[PDB]
RNA sequence: GUGGAAUACAAACCAUGAAAGUGUGGCCUAUCGAUCCUUUAGUCCCUCGAAAUUUGAGGCUAGAGGUGCCAGAAAAGUUAC
RNA sequence: AUUAACGAGAUUCCCACUGUCCCUAUCUACUAUCUAGCGAAACCACAGCCAAGGGAACGGGCUUGGCAAAAUCAGCGGGGAA
RNA sequence: GCGAUGGCCAGAAAGUGGUGUUGACGCAAUGUGAUUUCUGCCCAGUGCUCUGAAUGUCAAAGUGAAGAAAUUCAACCAAGC
RNA sequence: GUCCCACCCAUACCCCGCCCUCAGGGUAGAAACGAUGCCCUGAGGAGUAGGCGGCCGUGGAGGUCAGUGACGAAGCCUAGGGCGUGAGCCCGGGUCGAACGGCCUCUAGUGCAGAUCUUGGUGGUAGUAGCAAAUACUUCAAUGAGAACUUGAAGGACCGAAGUGGGGAAAGGUUCCAUGUGAACAGCGGUUGGACAUGGGUUAGUCGAUCCUAAGCCAUAGGGAAGUUCCGUUUCAAAGGGGC
RNA sequence: UUAACUGAACGUGGGCAUUCGAAUGUAUCGACACUAGUGGGCCAUUUUUGGUAAGCAGAACUGGCGAUGCGGGAUGAACCG
RNA sequence: AGACUAAUCGAACCAUCUAGUAGCUGGUUACCGCCGAAGUUUCCCUCAGGAUAGCAGUGUCGACCUUCAGUUUUAUGAGGU
RNA sequence: CCGGGACCGAGGACCGCGCUCUGCAAGGAUGCUGGCGUAAUGGUCACCAGCGACCCGUCUUGAAACACGGACCAAGGAGUCAAGGUUUUGCGCGAGUGUUUGGGUGUAAAACCCGCACGCGUAAUGAAAGUGAACGUAGGUGAGAGCUUCGGCGCAUCAUCGACCGAUCCUGAUGUAUUCGGAUGGAUUUGAGUAGGAGCGUUAAGCCUUGGACCCGAAAGAUGGUGAACUAUGCUUGGAUAGG
RNA sequence: CCUAGUAACGGCGAGUGAAGCGGCAACAGCUCAAAUUUGAAAGCUGGCUUCGGCCCGCGUUGUAAUUUGGAGAGGAUGCUUUGGGCGAGGCUCCUUCUGAGUUCCCUGGAACGGGACGCCACAGAGGGUGAGAGCCCCGUAUAGUUGGAAGCCAAGCCUGUGUAAAGCUCCUUCGACGAGUCGAGUAGUUUGGGAAUGCUGCUCAAAAUGGGAGGUAAAUUUCUUCUAAAGCUAAAUACCGGCCAGAGACCGAUAGCGCACAAGUAGAGUGAUCGAAAGAUGAAAAGCACUUUGAAAAGAGGGUUAAAUAGCACGUGAAAUUGUUGAAAGGGAAGCGCUUGUGACCAGACUUGCGCCCGGCGGAUCAUCCGGUGUUCUCACCGGUGCACUCCGCCGGGCUCAGGCCA
């Protein structure tokens, strides 16, 4: 029932509800478990980081593609452009994808430039000590300041356009010939009359004839 | 807190405070919103008009980010430029150079015109402009453009 | 002071009378019908969400098909077991 | 529609018979009754003498009158709207 | 009512069952209720049963025509009524 | 019937005291005040259903009284006292034996006469209703603390061979026998008992079971069913036993 | 709107308590928010409808009982104080 | 005979769905202080029930707004008992 | 202007109004005297006496009712918790607000620290394509607390006339992909709009809805199992019933 | 977590209801069919076996190597890549060892209580011992220490070597890719899925730049994105059923599980099934020796104990109901309100206090001044002086004032 100026109700509460309710008092205990399990992975990664290299990616629609994050992998064509055959790339910390292309010339090169800042950080230990290779760190730079992390070292430096920038007066643009609010119903208007004008040339040109 | 309800004051006296001709019985009137069109019709018309009828037509697998476009006035344009540069050119010292503002990396799409504008050429980049908006600023001495 | 009938103006186009005027149905007090669905009239208008053109369907404004228990469920009896 | 025989089936009359009745009397056994031993249950707001009055229009209690003396045994079927 | 490729009945189905080690002097389904003497008239109504000449009504599938197609329109049409 | 004096008493009216509620004032160069206090003035007080305010009690939690206690904590009894309008609070006397309270905040499974309310315990009735079908008992002696219903003898009776006799089937499970015994059971009693305690007792080649088949039940070959399983019993099966 | 600055509505400036233009009271001004219970009533003077009438059935204004004790009517929800 | 199917039959017994739903009957736990009702309007398969308005409490805010009134007086209208 | 009785004594330095003015009856009682100093006054309980007094809870217009529940006592016994709304009280920040999904850290379920997204708010209106808030010191008139240089300025809020944005109905400029575009000016029309932002989080109370939903209560319905030791009907295999 | 009580479904009523994007937790990739090893079935189960193999069998209607769309096959081209064995050292599990009062007095049956004096502490968590114990006992903290077993990781060393196998850069040309399957119609069920979201039955039944999808049915023309009808795979997630462990503003024997106990027990039902009640002597049994009355059960004495007002019918021991003793009332109920009386029992209050004068007794040092120190900077304290008409205390006598109850 109704009494009062109410708004009106609906609370999904018809079934047995009470036979499924999930609390959290397992919030702070599940937390120290986690904890534990990251610790222990760093030290079976003996000197290694504990994360892969990511590449940078642009967001998919209309909303959000003004933003960049790290996306899954490392494209075929990328690893190609480094030098990096694409069998010894996951076994050096490197993540791939193979479904990924590059459609464009930005974010083709941005990911290349990445790959070779991270080659010319890296030691390379020899898979025998006692006979190196000439792909391996000589072992006079084995002795270094490192890090563990690769996603505080390799992040997103930006994800936005920055916001406000400077020019000189008498530098700034002329606007378009009939303004910027007319420019925009005039684009509107050709795209809805695409269809009717294409008709009315084809059979004024077959009328001609 | 159970100390501060009217159950404890109620203590000794019959019926609860429920009365002892109506009787707080379990569901006289129906559950829910029963009986809307037939005898809660006078609440349901009081308040709630047009609870009743279809309007308008249907739309098939709605994408909601095909619709963004949030809008800010001209009235707060200024208040997107960092505090400390935004005093030097109220207070008229900088006369040599002019901001450029991007309205997409602050989070907004079409610019609309509300207020006022003070006369120092500005720069301004967006998707959509209003009419009246883009007069203002151009009378101020200043350009819009369009990015996508 | 929520949902048949009545009163006085405004904006158009008309009828009558020489004219002032009168006329928004029957001299006055009764003579009637929501949501959902269907069907017709209207603009020549909006949408079918990867893009166009023609069929089809869907909306926006006004009537009609009806609820006489008339603010409007779809409904036959018996029990002396 | 009739119908011999049959019926712990319903109905009317006759003979015999009788305590069914006029009209009620008497006898025997077992109880009840008293004692020793053993030993429950139903029910119970508080209780337990009436007449009238008014009152939810039939009072144990209220109002005005009648009255009214410990503790008790065998029976009884008016009331306790048992 | 029925001559076994059958009548009546059981089961979710079955290379499944009862009547049935059966065959009309038999099996199955209803009414009346020994013997005697009888058992009249009514087929309009509700049922049951028969005959197809009936084109009247008439499903899905199939056939023909129009259309760019979705589709629409026509003839033909089992049993039943 | 009419007229006239005096007198009687409501929680009503008038004057006084006290309680509460409402309204209106005063109080800092602070010798100043639970300023949420104190001082001055006026009016008002009925109440079911219902609304709001303030207070009292109970089980637990944080802080604080450097709290009480085997020289006696908590609980219980008490026509012994004091405080409060009231729910309640405090003290004396007795019993007893290991923990408990005041103040400010926090928290709740927090306050009973009723629900033919739930569980447990107990009355009147009341030493009351009753312990009356199946014909029936009497004498002497012995045992024993104690004998109508224990044993011996002698009388009197009933069942009256379709028995109150002598044996079995189903069912029970030691109820069978001997010795002994306080309570409880045998709706009276009890030295007696199908009761209680301690021991003992059931012997088969011939009596039964075991062997055979009946009405019927279930395996195998096969066919259904998502499946637990349903049908099928000689079938649309390459189905056995006898000697040297 | 009128033949018409002729009117109609809204105003500037100026004048009029030598008295702001009946009586009495003001022991309670205006506006808002949120919500409880109730939605079976009955009695009486005067006015009244149906009925032979009823401690019957139905209305209007006002006062009561319900929700309320106290002094009278011996008793007596509603009468007198 | 609606008879019998373990003291159970006009549809046995046992566990679970299940704390099945009830506009209907019964109950609903300390004290003091202040305020204090309704049985009426409209709609409803509405008549032993609801929503809606009224009657009631609590919190306030605006000024302490010459502000009001279940009343009298003076002038002036309407009515068909 | 003189007599006679009854009940009462609130207040606590002075201050005031006055008079018959060495003082007083003028803003509230003092003076003198006797007995006794304890159960004498006073209090609790029991009983007799005068007057008064129907059994509680409940439904009801009306209960002491010949209306229902209640023999007695102890212990248990009924408006709760979660999500989502709303108005009002307290608190933090304020055109913003919200650490706790997660990460860092720890004396380890506590306390402390971090910030990318996101939610609500900052802009509405149309079914939709779409468009999108200043003529003026953010307007004029009448009231209006407070301030004021005394001329005035006028918060909050109320009444009234206008201005701006979207929708609906008219009008249709310069131009031109010659069929597009929609300027400008109107209209007894309409919006949960603008017109010098108020919100976000949290704490406490009343109310609403779904949930067992203040506590106890049907006649019924559905899913899966167990019974023919009584009784009904049938099949296989056995038994029993004087004398006329 | 958010999207979102949103798009959508619904006698469009009551009601119902997802997904893409975004931030985070956790991250990991692969193998078959379709090709001739054809200069050599190069592959495998089983038996016997000096251990090296041998023998039959499976299999050409196809067992190995090679390829899986990210490709690849076939050609060029010249660089690069790989196999064994030791192994310090560390981690996990079990086990041995760990500081300080029984010091003195009082109460008590017995301190573990009160008082006095000490000590330990990376240990003052918890429990026991005749009552509240850091130091009486077990344990509690800390890194170490004696001994034993098996695994895992790993700094770095010692050794062969290209028969073979592997990666990269370019290219004319090649480039096999899953059928009663997809898809279509119709019926039923289901979903938010709307001219039909998924699944299944029946009928029809494909193709090679082909095929599916692109949330409104249909024809024509474009575009985008993947590659079905064969297969494997850790982590972040669920759960207290099983075996262990640590806890709480939870319950305290009618509560908490039906069960704190010989509880799924005793008992009921033909059966499926139903299903209770019931914790506490004392520190220690020291659980009453003996005498006497009685047939016995028991009683009376006498013992144990701090206590028998703890005796196994056992901590404390309330009410209903009952016995004895004591007080009182009663002519067809009792109980209750206001107000006297009688009898019984009882709490308070009062007992003196301040002041003045006279005498006796005792002790100081009262006022003033000097030195030191505080403090509110003008008010005090300590040391010195004072030394009898001053100051303080007690006792004796007299006087005024105030004091309890009823008139
Ligand atoms: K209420
Ligand atoms: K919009
Ligand atoms: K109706
Ligand atoms: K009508
Ligand atoms: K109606
Ligand atoms: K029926
Ligand atoms: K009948
Ligand atoms: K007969
Ligand atoms: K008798
Ligand atoms: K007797
Ligand atoms: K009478
Ligand atoms: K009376
Ligand atoms: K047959
Ligand atoms: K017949
Ligand atoms: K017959
Ligand atoms: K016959
Ligand atoms: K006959
Ligand atoms: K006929
Ligand atoms: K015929
Ligand atoms: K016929
Ligand atoms: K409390
Ligand atoms: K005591
Ligand atoms: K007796
Ligand atoms: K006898
Ligand atoms: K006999
Ligand atoms: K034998
Ligand atoms: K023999
Ligand atoms: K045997
Ligand atoms: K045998
Ligand atoms: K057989
Ligand atoms: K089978
Ligand atoms: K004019
Ligand atoms: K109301
Ligand atoms: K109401
Ligand atoms: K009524
Ligand atoms: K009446
Ligand atoms: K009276
Ligand atoms: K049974
Ligand atoms: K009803
Ligand atoms: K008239
Ligand atoms: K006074
Ligand atoms: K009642
Ligand atoms: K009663
Ligand atoms: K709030
Ligand atoms: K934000
Ligand atoms: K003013
Ligand atoms: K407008
Ligand atoms: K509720
Ligand atoms: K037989
Ligand atoms: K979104
Ligand atoms: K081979
Ligand atoms: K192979
Ligand atoms: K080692
Ligand atoms: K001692
Ligand atoms: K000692
Ligand atoms: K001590
Ligand atoms: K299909
Ligand atoms: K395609
Ligand atoms: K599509
Ligand atoms: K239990
Ligand atoms: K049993
Ligand atoms: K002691
Ligand atoms: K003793
Ligand atoms: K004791
Ligand atoms: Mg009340
Ligand atoms: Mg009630
Ligand atoms: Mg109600
Ligand atoms: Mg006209
Ligand atoms: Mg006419
Ligand atoms: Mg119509
Ligand atoms: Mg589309
Ligand atoms: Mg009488
Ligand atoms: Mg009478
Ligand atoms: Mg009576
Ligand atoms: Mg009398
Ligand atoms: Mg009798
Ligand atoms: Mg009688
Ligand atoms: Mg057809
Ligand atoms: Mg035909
Ligand atoms: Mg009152
Ligand atoms: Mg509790
Ligand atoms: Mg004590
Ligand atoms: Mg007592
Ligand atoms: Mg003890
Ligand atoms: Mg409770
Ligand atoms: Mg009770
Ligand atoms: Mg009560
Ligand atoms: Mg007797
Ligand atoms: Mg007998
Ligand atoms: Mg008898
Ligand atoms: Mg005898
Ligand atoms: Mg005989
Ligand atoms: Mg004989
Ligand atoms: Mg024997
Ligand atoms: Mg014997
Ligand atoms: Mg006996
Ligand atoms: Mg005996
Ligand atoms: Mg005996
Ligand atoms: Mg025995
Ligand atoms: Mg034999
Ligand atoms: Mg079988
Ligand atoms: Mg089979
Ligand atoms: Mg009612
Ligand atoms: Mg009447
Ligand atoms: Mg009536
Ligand atoms: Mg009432
Ligand atoms: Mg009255
Ligand atoms: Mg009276
Ligand atoms: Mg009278
Ligand atoms: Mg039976
Ligand atoms: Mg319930
Ligand atoms: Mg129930
Ligand atoms: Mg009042
Ligand atoms: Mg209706
Ligand atoms: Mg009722
Ligand atoms: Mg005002
Ligand atoms: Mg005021
Ligand atoms: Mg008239
Ligand atoms: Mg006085
Ligand atoms: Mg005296
Ligand atoms: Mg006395
Ligand atoms: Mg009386
Ligand atoms: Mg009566
Ligand atoms: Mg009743
Ligand atoms: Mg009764
Ligand atoms: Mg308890
Ligand atoms: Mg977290
Ligand atoms: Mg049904
Ligand atoms: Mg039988
Ligand atoms: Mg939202
Ligand atoms: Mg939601
Ligand atoms: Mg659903
Ligand atoms: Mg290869
Ligand atoms: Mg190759
Ligand atoms: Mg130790
Ligand atoms: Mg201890
Ligand atoms: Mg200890
Ligand atoms: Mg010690
Ligand atoms: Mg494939
Ligand atoms: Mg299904
Ligand atoms: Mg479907
Ligand atoms: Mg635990
Ligand atoms: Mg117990
Ligand atoms: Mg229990
Ligand atoms: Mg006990
Ligand atoms: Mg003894
Ligand atoms: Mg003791
Ligand atoms: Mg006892
Ligand atoms: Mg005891
Ligand atoms: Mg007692
Ligand atoms: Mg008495
Ligand atoms: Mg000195």
């Amino acid at each position: 029932a109704i009494k009062h100026n109410q708004q009106i109700p609906n609370n999904h509460f018809r079934k047995h509800w009470q036979r499924r309710v999930r609390c959290h008092f397992d919030q702070p205990g599940k937390k120290v478990t986690r904890r534990l399990a990251r610790r222990a992975k760093a030290a079976a990664l003996a000197p290694r980081p504990v994360d892969k290299l990511r590449p940078i990616v642009r967001c998919p629609t209309v909303k959000y593609n003004r933003r960049t994050r790290l996306g899954r992998g490392f494209t075929l064509e990328e690893l190609k452009a480094a030098g990096i055959p694409r069998l010894l790339a996951p076994t050096i910390g490197i993540a791939v994808d193979h479904r990924r292309k590059n459609l464009s010339e930005e974010s083709l090169a941005a990911n290349v430039q990445r790959l070779k800042d991270y080659k010319a950080r890296l030691i390379l230990f020899p898979r025998k000590s006692n006979k190196p290779k000439k792909a391996d760190t000589p072992k006079d730079q084995q002795t270094a300041e490192t890090t563990t992390s690769l996603r505080t070292s390799f992040g997103v430096e930006q994800p936005l356009a920055p916001g406000f920038t400077e020019i000189s007066k008498s530098e700034i643009p002329a606007g378009i010939e009939g303004g910027a609010y007319r420019a925009l119903r005039k684009a509107r208007s050709d795209a809805r009359l695409v269809g009717v004008r294409e008709k009315r040339a084809k059979e004024k040109a077959e009328a001609e004839a | 807190p159970t100390r501060f309800s009217k159950t404890r004051k109620h203590r000794g006296h019959v019926s609860a405070g429920k009365g002892r001709v109506g009787k707080h019985r379990k569901h006289p009137g129906g559950r829910g919103m029963a009986g809307g069109q037939h005898h809660h019709r006078t609440n349901l018309d009081k308040y709630h008009p047009g609870y009743f009828g279809k309007v308008g037509m249907r739309h098939f697998h709605l994408l909601r980010n095909h619709y963004w476009r949030p809008s800010i006035n001209i009235d707060k344009l200024w208040s997107l430029v960092p505090s400390d540069v935004r005093e030097q050119y109220l207070s008229g010292q900088k006369k040599d150079t002019a901001p450029v503002i991007d309205l997409l990396s602050h989070g907004y799409a079409k610019l609309l015109g509300k207020g006022r504008l003070p006369e120092i050429p500005v720069v301004v980049r967006a998707r959509y402009v209003s009419a009246e908006a883009e007069r203002k600023v151009k009378e101020a001495g200043g350009v819009v453009e369009l990015v996508a």
